[PDB]
């Protein structure tokens, strides 16, 4: 499913991302924009044998199970296919885990494009 | 011959999540993949991997490593992936990655890197000189190795903000 910007902002808020660990809603929307372009089915095979999944491109080396990433962990306790759902619930729960175990600095495109900007722009008119 | 504590299959030896304090004895010298992650290893013996010259992958992450023996990885010239994240490491011994001519991926984050001390300089330089080898919890990220306290990138640390008196 490709979300619209406001549609995704709306769903992130009700999952409680707004001010999660002190990051305002617009940060997470800006992250997902540069990670997947709002497409839940974005998939990216990495050179180490892992894959990135979902709207925030979560990796199978550490976080989810795809049954094809050798020596990988499943720190979020989820199948990586749940990260491909039109239901963003599993991707939100995994993201929250990442922010705490690591914060948003894990998402390099967010660090370079989003962090320290007027990120509440991502939220205008929602 | 599999070590008692571990699981084996072809050339992979999984010693992971077994509450180990050190590397088990009897890893076949033909081993290509060694999982030691999620244990409580605090110190490695010098030379512990010198016989495992065929290793292409080594996971040491998620232990309690405080210090690495010098030359711990010197014989591992086929290693493509090394994981060292989520330990108690303060620095990397000078030259410790120099023989890793097959390296494609290393994880360094969630360590208390001590950027006040002059021992951090080999690591700072090494990361700067290998901008495509370091990975964070997601993708490629040379800044993911971060100084304890200040949370700035190790690769940014230069000789003038360090001191030999702080080691």
């Amino acid at each position: 499913k490709v979300f619209g910007r406001c549609e995704l902002a709306a769903a992130m808020k009700r999952h409680g991302l707004d001010n999660y660990r002190g990051y305002s809603l617009g940060n997470w929307v800006c992250a997902a924009k540069f990670e997947s372009n709002f497409n839940t089915q974005a998939t990216n095979r990495n050179t180490d044998g892992s894959t990135d999944y979902g709207i925030l491109q979560i990796n199978s080396r550490w976080w989810c199970n795809d049954g094809r990433t050798p020596g990988s962990r499943n720190l979020c306790n989820i199948p990586c296919s749940a990260l491909l759902s039109s239901d963003i619930t599993a991707s939100v729960n995994c993201a929250k885990k990442i922010v705490s175990d690591g914060g948003m600095n894990a998402w390099v495109a967010w660090r370079n494009r989003c962090k320290g900007t007027d990120v509440q722009a991502w939220i205008r008119g929602c | 011959a599999c070590p008692s504590q571990c699981s084996c299959s072809g050339t992979t030896v999984d010693c992971s999540g077994k509450s180990l304090a050190s590397v088990p004895t009897g890893i076949p010298t033909t081993t290509q993949v060694l999982y030691l992650y999620d244990n409580q290893i605090t110190k490695l013996e010098p030379g512990v991997f010198d016989r495992l010259t065929q290793l292409t992958r080594l996971d040491l992450d998620n232990n309690q490593l405080t210090v690495l023996p010098a030359g711990v990885f010197d014989k591992l010239t086929q290693l493509t992936q090394l994981s060292l994240n989520d330990n108690q490491l303060k620095s990397i011994p000078r030259g410790a990655f120099d023989n890793l001519k097959s390296l494609t991926h290393i994880w360094l984050l969630n360590n208390p890197w001590d950027c006040a001390c002059s021992d951090i300089l080999y690591l700072s330089r090494w990361i700067s000189q290998h901008p495509g080898l370091v990975f964070g919890y997601l993708n490629l990220d040379p800044d993911s190795a971060r100084c304890s306290g200040t949370n700035t990138p190790v690769r940014a640390v230069t000789e003038a903000s360090t001191s030999p008196s702080k080691c």
